Parts: C-alpha cells; structure tokens; sequence
C-alpha cells in the first residue's frame, strides 16, 4: 500500500513507522520519494529531511550518510539525525552563532574543516527547527 | 611610382637579423649584465 | 629611411602606452617594494 | 593597408624600419636598465624592484625550463623576453603613424619577419651550442636512439622547431598590427581600443610563451 | 565584376566559420567554470581569472576571422 | 548584378552560420550553471556574475556576423 | 532578376541556419534547469531567474538570423 | 520565372531547416524535465512551470523560420 | 514548368528535414519518461500528462513543415 | 517532363528523409522502455502503455513525408 | 527518358536513406533490451514482447521507403 | 544510355547508405549482448534467442537496399 | 560510354559507403566481446560463440555491397 | 577517355571510403581488448584470441574496397 | 581576373576552417583546467602555467590559417 | 589530359580519406592501451604486445589508400 | 590561368582543413592534462613533459599543411 | 594545363583531409597518457615509452598524405 522507512543512527533506530512520501538532501542535492520508486542508492549530505505521510509532514534534521531505497522500502543510514521538533530553535541558533564565531577566528587546513564541518552541522539544525 | 607588393623576402631579413643581434649584444652590455 | 608622418599610427599607441605605464609602474612598484621590504625583513 | 616597407643599401638591400625601430628598443632597454643600476641599495628602492622582479622572473623560468644549469643562460633568455615584449609593446603604444617614413609605416622590430626568423636562428644556435657543448660531439638529441625507423620524423621535428617558434611570433604581431590597420580605415580611433587591448595582452605573450620555449629547447639539448 | 563577388562571400563565409568552434569551445569552459564557482564559491576569485583569461584566447580565434572578413570588404588589396 | 546578388547571400550565410556555434555553447554553460545554482542556492550570487560574464563573451561570436552581415547588406562598399 | 532570386533564398537560410544551434543550446539549459528544480524545489525562484535571463541571451542569437532575412525581405537595399 | 522559383525553395528550407535543432533541444528539455518529475511527483507542479516555459522559448525558434517561410510563399513582395 | 518543379521539391524537403530533429528529440524525451515510470511508477499518472503534453509541443515542429508542404503541393499560389 | 522529374525526387527524398530521425528516436524510446521493464516487471503494464503511445506519436512523424511522398506519385496536381 | 531516369535515382536514394535511422534505432533498443534479459532472465518473456513489438514499429518506417521506392520502379504512374 | 545510367549509380547507392545504420545498429545491440552473457553464462540461451531475433529484424533493413540495386540492375522495367 | 562509367563508379561507392556502418558496427560488438571475456575468462566459450555468429550477421551487411559492385563491374546487364 | 577516367576515380573512393568504418572500429575494439588485458592479465590469452579473430573479420572490410578498387585499375573489364 | 577571384575566397576560407577544431579544443581544455583549479585552489599556480602554455600551442593553429590568410590577400606571389 | 587528372585527384582523396578513421581508431587504442599500464605497470609487457599487434592491423588501413594513391601516380596503367 | 588558381585554393584548404582534427586533439589532451595536475600538483613536473612533447606531436600534423599551403603558393614548381 | 591543377588540388586535399583523424587520434591517447602519468607518477617510465611508440604509429598516416602531397607537387610523373 506504500513504503516504509527505517531511519538509524549508530546507536538508536529513530524513524521506523511508515510512510506515503519523503523527500531528502542528498550529494547531488535533493531528490524525492513516492511509493514503489526504483531501487536507488544515494549517499545522503549532512542537511534535513523532509518526510510526509498522510496529513502532517516535518523535518528532521540529519547529519549525512548513505541511503538506499529498495523495493516498497526505505533504510537511511546516518551517523547523527534529530527531529526538528524536538530541537528548541532557538538554542540551536546560538549553537549556530557560536560554531560561526569559531569558524571566523578557525586557522590552519585541519582545523577550519573541522570549523567548516561543524558550521555546515550548526546552520542546518535551526533549518528543521524553523520548518 | 609602383604599387603595394609586399611579402618580399630580400636581404632585408638578414639585415634586421645582424641590427636585432647587434641590439642583442650591446644592450646586454649597459643594460642586462651591470 | 626617411620618416613617414600620420596621425593614424600611434594615437592609438599612445594610449596604450600610456595605461601600461601607469597602472604597470602601480603594480610593479606595489610588486617589487614589497619584494625588498621582505628581503630588509 | 601596406606590408611595404623601404630598403637600405650596402651593396645588398636591408630594411630601414626594421633597424630604426629595433634601435628605438636598444635605446629604451640600455637606457632604462643603466637608469636603474647605477646606485644599487641593500634594500630595494623605488624603481629598483621593477628590474628586479623582472630577472626573478626571467630566472624562474630558465630554472624550470633547464634545470640546475640555469644560471649561464639567464642573460640569453632575458634578452629573449625583453627584446621581443619590448618590441611588441613599443610597436603598440609608442604612436608612430604621426612619424611618415619615405614608404612605409613604422610599428615594431618583430613586424618584418626577419626578426622573428633571426630570433629563432638565435634559439636554434643557442640548443645547438648547449646540445654539443655538454653532451657528446659525436651526438646530439637528434640521434635516433629510441628507433632507427623514427629518424625521419626525428630529422623533420628538428627543422619544425624553428620555423613554428619564429613563424608564430612573426604572425602573431603582424596580424594584430594588421586589425588595428584594418580598422582605423573603417572607423576613427575610439572603436579599436578594446581590441588593441587584446592584442596587447597576447603582446607580451607571445614574447613570454617565446622565452619559455626557447628555455625549454635547451633543456631538451641537456638530457 | 567576378573578383568583387568571390570577395564579398570569403567575407561572408570567414565570419561565418570562425565563430563555430569557439563558440562552442568557450561554452563548455565557462559552463564548466561556473559549476566549479557553485561547487566551490570561495574559489570565485581564482576561477574567474583563468576564465576569463580563456575566453581572450578562444574570442581572437574568431577576430581572426572577423578581421579577414573586412579587409576583405573594406580594405581589399585585390579591387 | 552578379556583385549584389553574391553580397545579399554572403549576408545570409554570415548570419545563418555564426549562430551554430555559440548557439550550442551558451547552451551547456548557461544549463550548467543552473544546475550549480540548485546545488548551491546561495551561491547564486557568485554564479550568475559569471554566467552573464560569459555570454556576453559568447553573444559576440554572432555579433560579428550579425555586423558583416549588414555592412553586406547596407553599408556595402562594392555595390 | 538575379539579385532578387539571390536575396530571397539568402533570406531562406539566414533563419535558417540559425535556429540549427541555440535550438539545441536552449534545449539542454531549460532541460538541466529543470532538473535542477526537481532536486531543489525551494530554488525554483533562483533557479527560473536565470533560466529565463538564459534563454533571452540565446533567443536573440536567432534574431539575428530572423532579421537579416527581413531586411533581405522587406528592406532590402539592392532590389 | 526565377525569382519566384528561388522564393519557393527558400519557403522550404526555411521551415525545413528550422526544426533541426528545437526539434533535439525540446526533447532533451522535456525528457530530463519527466525524469525529475518522475524522482520528485511532489515537485510536479513546480517542474510543469518551467518546462512549459522553456518549449514556448524554443517553439518560437521554428515559428521564425515559420513566418519567413510565409512571408516567402504568401506575402511575397519580390513577385 | 520551373516554377511548379522548383515548388514540388520545396514540398519534399520541408516535410523531409521537418522530421529530422523533433524525430530525435520525441525519443530521449518519451524514453526517459518511460525508465522514470518504471523508477516510480505509482508517479505514471503524473508522469504521463507531461509526457503526452511535451511530443505535441514536438509534434507541431513537423507539422509546420507538413503544412508548409502541402501549401506548396495544393494550394500553391504560385501556380 | 520536367516536372514529373522533380516531383519523383521530391517523392524520393521526403520519404528518405522522414525516417532518419525517428527511427533514431523510436530506438532510445524503446528499448529505454524495456530496460525499465527488467528493471521493475511488476510495471510492465504501466510502461507498454506510454512506449505504444510515443511510438504513435512518433511513428506519424515519417507519415507526413510518407503521406506528400504520394501525393508527390499519385495525386499529383502539378502533372 | 529524364522522367524515367529521376525516378529509378529516387527509387534509390528512398530505400537508401530510409534505413539509417531505424538501422541505428532497432539496434540500441535491442541491445538495451538484451542487456536487461541479461540482468533479469525471468523477465524474458515480458521484455521479449515490448522489443518484438518496438521493431515492427521501427521496421515499417523502411517500408515507406521501400514501398515507395517500389512504387517508382514497378507501379510509376509517370511512365 | 541515360536512364540505364542513372539506374546503375541508384543501384550502387541504395545498397551503399543501405548498411549505414543497422552496421551500426547491430554492433552495438550484438555487443551488448554478449558483454550481458559475460555477466550472466547461465542466461546465454536466453539472451541468444532475443540477439539472433533482433539482427533478423535489423538484418532486413539491408536486404530492402539490396533488393531494390538489384531490381534496378537486373529486372529493370524502365530499360 | 555514359553507361559504363556510370557504372564503374557505382560500383566505387557501392563497396566504398558499404564498410562505414558495419565496420563500426563490428568495432563496439567485438570489443565489448573481449571486454566480457576479459572480465569472465570462464565464459570464453559462450561470449565467442554469439560474438562470432554477431559478426557474420555484420558482415554480410557489406556483402550486400561487395557483390552489387561485383555484379556491376563483371555481370553488367547494361553494357 | 571518360570511361578510364571514372573508373580511375571509382577506384580512389572505393578504398578511400572503406577504411573509414573499421578504421575507427578496430580501434575501440583493440583498445577496449588492452584494458581488458591489464586488468586481467592472466586472461591475456584468453583475450587475445578473440581480438586477433575480431580484426580480421573487420580487416576484410576494407578488403572488399581494396579489391574494387584494383578491379577497377588492373583487371577493369571496360576499358 | 580569375586567380585573384580563388585567391580571396582560399583566404576565406583558410581562416574560417582554422578556428574549427582549436576553437573547440581550447574550450574543452581551458574549461577542464577551471574544473581542477575549484577543487583544488592551492594548485591555481601550477594549472595556470599549463593552461596558458597549452592554449599558445593551440592558438597557433589557428595562426597558420591566419597567416596564410594574409599572404593571400596582402602579399600575394601569383597577382 | 582528362584520364591523367582525375587520376591524380583519385591518388588525393585516396590517401586522404583513409587516414581519416584508423587516425581515430588508433588513437582510443593506443590511449586506452597506455591508461591501463598506468594502472597495472607490472603488465607493460603484456599490454604492449596487443597494443603494437592492433595497430599495426590499423595502420595497414591506410596502407591499401597510399598503395592505390601510387599505383594511381607512378604505375598507372590507364595513361 | 587556371593553374595558379587551383593551386592558390588548394594553398587554402591545406591549412584551413589540417587544424581541424589537432585542434581538437590538443585541446582534449592538454585540458585531461591540466586536470591531472590540478589532482597530483606534485607530479606537474612529470605531466608537463609530456603534455609538451605531446603538442610537438600533434602540432607538426598541422605543420605539414602549412608547409604544403606555402609550397602551394610561393615555391610552386607548376607556375 | 588541366592536369596540372588537378594535381595541385589533390597535393592540397591530400594532406588536408590526412590529418583530421590522427590529429583527434593523438590527442585522446597523449591526454589519457598524461592523466595515467599523474595517477601514477612512478609508472611515467613506462607510461612514456608507449606514448611515443604510439604517436609515431599515429604520426605516419598524416606522413602518407604528406608524401603523396609531394609526390603530386615536386615529383609528379602526370606532369
């Protein structure tokens, strides 16, 4: 009757009640999923998740991976994901402002991809608070 | 008088060869080398 | 051998010239004294 | 309009733009040059650094084009940058159609091709002298020592190396000089400047890719 | 008469071909130039030169031809 | 007679054959840096001043046989 | 007579010719401008923007072809 | 005679030749603007806009070899 | 006599060349519409109407050399 | 005579130039239509109704230069 | 005498040109369908009869130049 | 003398455009075909039906080339 | 005379364009042929067999050209 | 005369035009069996055979063109 | 009269088909070499130096056409 | 006269066309050849032997085209 | 006459034909050259030296028809 | 007379058509030799040696239309 989503994190299986549609960030830079797609499977980019099913649909924020999509379902495999809901937006936006603080002072070819990847992680966790 | 006809290969060439290797040498001379 | 006068050879050189000297002696003094301001260093 | 030019006579016909012209840039170069060395500072003066950063560059790129041997030939293929970017760029900017010649128009040292092929003579005599300087009498780069069967493309490329190296220089001024001819005719002035623009900036390209080169056949004379 | 007309079509056709190459060839570099700019935005300075130092290169190809065109049209030697 | 006949063609094909080329080039760069600009909407800035730089680089090509074309067709020197 | 005959089909290929490349040229960057869209329906403001500004600089490239074969046509100089 | 002749012809090939290149370009277009349809439905909507945009750019390049071709057979001022 | 040859044969190569490019463009553009309903094929509803709407779009390109044809065969006023 | 002639040819070459680019086009189509049947069997049924649908839409296209093709033979109004 | 002539020429150029299309057609959509026998066997029977019926579609289009091209040589109304 | 003429030279050119494209086309349909066997032996029965099916049908499209140079060279009605 | 020279030439062609496809053709089969093989040495024997019976069916593509331009130099009907 | 002379020519195009298709045939089929060899070495007999058996059957193809072609200068029977 | 008529058009001619290929050669490489220079900006002074060098032998290419060009209009042996 | 000019013309295109395929076909060969001791050094000797065995099947291409060109030059037997 | 204006022509296409392919050639190979360097700026040593030896290589292809367009028009042995 | 700018012609087409394919051919295989030589530097040694060996296999076929061009030009038996 539709697809079905798994999502898991190393240490927690968050999302594994099923859904009429998703649509995600990936790599390439977004696709979209409906019910009986092709086997497909696309290394997911650090940024949100949309997912809909039936009335409501909400985002949670995931922090990059791998997915494929089989028949009639869904696994996500990502090494961090929150709901956006549960995040409070407006801490997750002073998380943000200090990782782009650090990131304007973060020197040296190490250490500013650690500052850029953890501004990239900051900036898209308000963007499923706020959506 | 006659018109244009140019594309000459004379001893022209070999005339600017010897005033451009004469450039060549006496301009290395005051200018390159001190 | 002797000289050919028009006004049609070199304004356009002129200009060129011109341009080349001056924004080439803004780079290459830009360029070179700071070369020798590194070498003092 | 005009690719005629006047000759000059000592027994045999030379042209007289080409030595005038080519003395203009002898007299800028020395001139300059000898402006710049006469008080010499630990440090850098103004206008000093300008020549400076001109024979590091003229270094540099001896160096990647020969190797370790780099400092005999840095005169050599200084004067090969200076005299040919000089040359195209006084044949640009320095405005010579006010001056008349008895026949013909005065524009750069390059324009007449005896100065490209006379350049490429000197980079031909310049791998030759390196090649059997330091290498064998005996034998040079041209031997066919990879294949006997690959001496005839062998023996083509060694004349090749010349003629495309002082036939694209040659074109190459001639040509720009030629559309800034071409155009004047058509139209006043204020049109062509964004064209002799691009031209200028092959100008000094087509002098530097020459210098490159021509360092980099003597390296090939080397190994 | 015929050397008037031979002349107006080789201008005709110079202009013609000269721009079918290039005008390809800078196609696929500055296309290709911009993904590398929205792959990495930082590096806008650095691309942007080089491609617009290409582009000089590819546009004379076709001035070479543009030039021909008129010496052909306006200053022909041969009428 | 024969002279404007072969002029009124050489502008024909001056316009007609100029077109293919850059035709096809701003095509592939201006779609690639559509597809740049959707993997990297914000850097849509630093994108489209590049994707105008270019084809206005590339828009000339025609330019040039879009101008003998007409100092074919009206300002014509040989007719 | 001639110069007419030579004119018409002058004005047959000019529009001819030229929608040969930018036919292509429009079609792969409206295509990949599209898919682009499809992956990031949020940028479809961004992305329709220069799609549209794409497609003018190409547009044109046919006018050109379409109003020498007018001026070939209609105003034509030597008829 | 002749100059109606040449003006039949040139009505040929100027719609002859003009579906050439659209006739590729909109199928690239609509084919990559179904695939990604086809990966989003959701982004139907979004997609349709823009595609339906793009063949109205690139319809027109054949309707210019259209009209001349019209403008040849029918409106023709030259017989 | 010359004016019908010359109009018959502008009838055969307007239908002829017509074809060429839509003829390839309908096909990329309906088989990557197909592998997408295969991909997704809950989404061939929503794949289809663009489908169907897209070869119509095509489909005119060769009918205006159809038509351009048969105004030359039939109602030809030239003839 | 001279007609006839030139309206034979004409019947040649629309009918020889019809075929070129969707007998490419119905090649992509189809077997892009097959491969996403191996792919997803369960779909057959949904995509061999779009791939008979586009071949239609494809196939007519050589029909036009089938149909003047014998218009060009057979009802023939200019012989 | 020429009517005869034109005919059994365009009796040739029909069936000549008519399969380099679907030549190239039927060959990737076989190919392509093989492939996907190749990658899933127990989908043979429902690719079989999409690919057998893809040719037929494809094959005809060479009819109409082979019927056509028949009808010059054999059944020519024009000699 | 000249329709025999004309008939030999439509007997060499309907055999020699003929094999163009199914040249083509079987290549890359008989090459697919086996790098598919390569991947999977198990289904060489399968994959060998569907690729000897398929040259039969592209094989044809040669044989109408054939038949027509030879109809046109021996059972020639026009001679 | 005329006719032999005809068809001497058409004889030339014949086997000159008979070799382009096929020889193509046969390029892509037999190198992905090996590719396989290269790939699945243990299925050597499989992939030779259709990579052998692939070629003859490509190979009497030019056959078809080999013997019309035999049957025109040697059994000419027409001289 | 004219009959040595069309021969003579027939004779160039013959084996001009029959090493186009193989020409570039072998080569992809011979490189594609390189790699293959280098990244299984051990299958280097195995490869090898089929490419050697490969390029003969593509080496003929313009064998048949080279035969013609001396048909046409030694033992041409019309002149 | 007559050499001088072929001789403008051999000028035309040689710089129209000089720009051809190195027009699209350094498009591709000038495009490939921004590529690089966005993924890796810390070697933009190594590319640089090849890009520049290749585009100069590149360019000469079309100097050759450029030169030829002019000594047919200019200096000109054979008027 | 005539006999001697059309054979120094079919002693041109003879050498000139056949280089024109193997030039590619050796090219992917031998680049693909090259590639694949990049990647497996230890099988230099290995690749080498296919890689000078293919070419110089390719090479021989053009052997049969300068071989004619001679016999069409120097031993001439048709003057 | 007739002798300096063929040769003056076949001066024209010598250089304007020979930069066509090398054109393409070096444009490929100094831009998949470049790329590498930009990958490995370490190895731009080694990648240079054959980038530049490469150029030689192709540069001379074109060496030839500038050599044979300037023995065509100044040391033309046949005026 | 006539012989003479047959020959001049063919000297011209006959080094003007020779290196179009070698000239793409070495550009293809120098570049994938470079970007093997940047994947692995230490393998330059071996990687140098084919590359050369290629390109001289390569650099004959446009010595063959050389040769023949010279043949036609300096050492002509016709003349």
């Amino acid at each position: 009757m539709t697809l079905n989503l798994c999502v898991l994190t190393p240490n927690r299986s968050i999302w594994n009640s099923e859904v009429k549609e998703i649509i995600l960030s990936t790599n390439s830079g977004q696709i979209g999923v409906l019910p009986n797609h092709a086997p497909t499977a696309t290394a997911v980019d650090i940024g949100i998740l949309r997912i809909r099913l039936n009335d409501q649909w909400l985002t949670l924020a995931l922090m990059g991976g791998f997915a494929r999509i089989g028949n009639n379902e869904i696994t996500i495999l990502v090494n961090d994901a929150e709901r956006g809901s549960d995040i409070d937006p407006q801490e997750a936006q002073q998380t943000l402002e200090i990782a782009e603080a650090n990131l304007r002072k973060a020197e040296g070819k190490r250490q500013k991809i650690e500052a850029n990847l953890a501004l990239r992680r900051a900036r898209t966790r308000v963007e499923a608070s706020n959506t | 008088i006659e018109k244009a006809s140019l594309f000459d290969f004379n001893l022209t060439l070999p005339i600017i060869m010897a005033e451009f290797l004469f450039l060549m040498f006496a301009l290395d001379k005051i200018y390159y080398t001190p | 051998f002797n000289t050919d006068i028009l006004a049609t050879n070199l304004i356009n050189l002129s200009v060129v010239l011109g341009v080349l000297i001056f924004f080439g002696k803004g780079v290459l003094s830009d360029l070179l004294d700071n070369r020798k301001q590194r070498i003092l260093n | 309009v005009g690719q005629h030019f006047y000759w000059q006579i000592g027994g045999f016909q030379i042209h007289g733009q080409v030595l005038i012209t080519s003395w203009v840039v002898i007299a800028i170069l020395l001139g300059s040059a000898a402006i710049a060395v006469r008080s010499p500072q630990t440090i850098p003066t103004g206008g000093q650094n300008f020549f400076e950063y001109v024979l590091e560059f003229i270094r540099d790129v001896s160096k990647t084009q020969i190797g370790e041997e780099y400092r005999p030939w840095v005169p050599f293929i200084g004067t090969m940058f200076l005299f040919i970017f000089v040359s195209n760029w006084s044949g640009a900017l320095l405005p010579w159609k006010i001056i008349q010649l008895p026949h013909g128009e005065l524009a750069a040292p390059t324009n007449d091709i005896n100065t490209t092929v006379a350049l490429a003579l000197l980079t031909s005599v310049a791998y030759f002298y390196a090649g059997l300087t330091k290498k064998g009498l005996g034998y040079f780069g041209k031997y066919i020592q990879p294949t006997p069967i690959l001496l005839p493309i062998n023996i083509l490329e060694d004349f090749t190396k010349p003629l495309s190296l002082s036939f694209r220089l040659f074109g190459n001024i001639l040509a720009d000089e030629l559309v800034v001819v071409v155009l004047v005719s058509l139209v006043p002035l204020v049109v062509p400047i964004p064209v002799m623009f691009l031209g200028l900036f092959t100008s000094g390209i087509q002098a530097l890719i020459f210098a490159t080169l021509a360092a980099a056949y003597i390296g090939e004379s080397l190994e | 008469p015929l050397i008037a007309a031979a002349s107006v079509i080789a201008a005709g056709l110079a202009v013609g071909l000269a721009s079918i190459g290039p005008g390809v060839g800078q196609g696929t570099a500055a296309g290709q130039a911009v993904e590398g700019i929205a792959r990495q935005p930082e590096a806008e300075g650095k691309i942007r030169g080089t491609l617009l130092l290409s582009l000089a290169f590819m546009e004379a190809l076709t001035i070479y031809g543009l030039v021909v065109a008129l010496a052909l049209l306006f200053a022909n030697p041969f009428v």
